[PDB]
């Protein structure tokens, strides 16, 4: 048979925890993270808008 | 060059190391010159204070070498108290094997007296490293003055003075 | 520091500065309608003369 069709490509994420390292190098290693405590990242209180 | 403020170190506690020095303003007196009979007083009372904060800077701490070091050993910054107190036991180590398994159940010791104690040290296993622990911040970097702002452009300036600064590289 | 309707989260945002004279803290509440942020002669906010 021939009936023209187009594929949809949705994904499924189950129980997985949205993980992300706080690094410029993107590596989750140690308590003192690569960009977490760097040159000017232990800096004073600045406003955050996401 | 003539009238600067005494610089005050800004702090971050859990790191232990101070961020950098900054000038005082929310208590800084009026600089609208009162007249020829008080201009020498507002520049004079401050002048002896400049020597108050200069003299104690060499007394309270050893003069500046590494202006802000994170890798910091203990010498003036104090390692916590090294004294243990050791007490004995109501029951003995070797006077218990004779009874319980044989028949007589057990529930100075008023059976067979012995004196045996061993004392071991309380001190921090190896010396204090990193930033300031509890409270030694004032004794480490006392508010100090650079009375001639940036006098010397390319060689060196107030380096670790900036809060947006680490010891590895400038900028 | 103006704050909107039905909200409960607001802190003060001041970093490292001078503090050489301080007896302590004081706080009270006031409407934006009855009096505005002063400094001007007759600013576009007055409308409650109570």
């Amino acid at each position: 048979t021939a009936v023209d069709s187009i594929t949809q490509k949705k994904f499924l994420c189950d129980r997985t925890l949205w993980r992300i390292p706080f690094s410029s190098n993107f590596m989750s290693m140690g308590a003192l993270t690569d960009l977490g405590q760097n040159l000017l990242y232990a800096n004073s209180a600045h406003a955050l808008d996401m | 060059k003539e009238i600067p403020t005494p610089y005050m170190w800004s702090y971050q506690p859990q790191m232990g190391l101070a961020a950098g020095a900054a000038q005082d303003y929310s208590t800084r007196i009026n600089y609208m010159s009162a007249g020829p009979h008080m201009i020498s007083r507002v520049n004079g009372i401050r002048a002896h204070r400049n020597r108050i904060l200069l003299e104690q800077a060499a007394i309270t701490t050893t003069p500046r070498n590494n202006l802000n070091p994170r890798s910091w050993p203990a010498a003036l910054v104090y390692q916590e108290s090294p004294a243990p107190t050791t007490v004995v036991l109501p029951r003995d180590a070797q006077a218990e094997v004779q009874m319980t398994n044989s028949g007589a159940q057990l529930a100075r010791p008023s059976f067979t007296p012995r004196q045996a104690i061993l004392t071991l040290q309380t001190s921090s296993s190896e010396p204090r490293s990193g930033g300031i622990g509890t409270l030694q911040f004032i004794e480490e970097f006392v508010p100090s003055v650079y009375f001639n702002p940036f006098s010397g452009p390319p060689g060196h300036y107030p380096d670790q003075f900036i809060p947006n600064f680490d010891a590895v590289k400038d900028s | 520091y103006p704050i909107p309707a039905n909200a409960t989260n607001v802190p003060i945002s001041i970093p490292s500065r001078n503090w050489a004279a301080f007896r302590g803290w004081a706080f009270t509440r006031l409407k934006t309608k009855e009096t505005p942020s002063l400094g001007s002669g007759y600013d576009p906010y007055y409308t409650y003369s109570g």
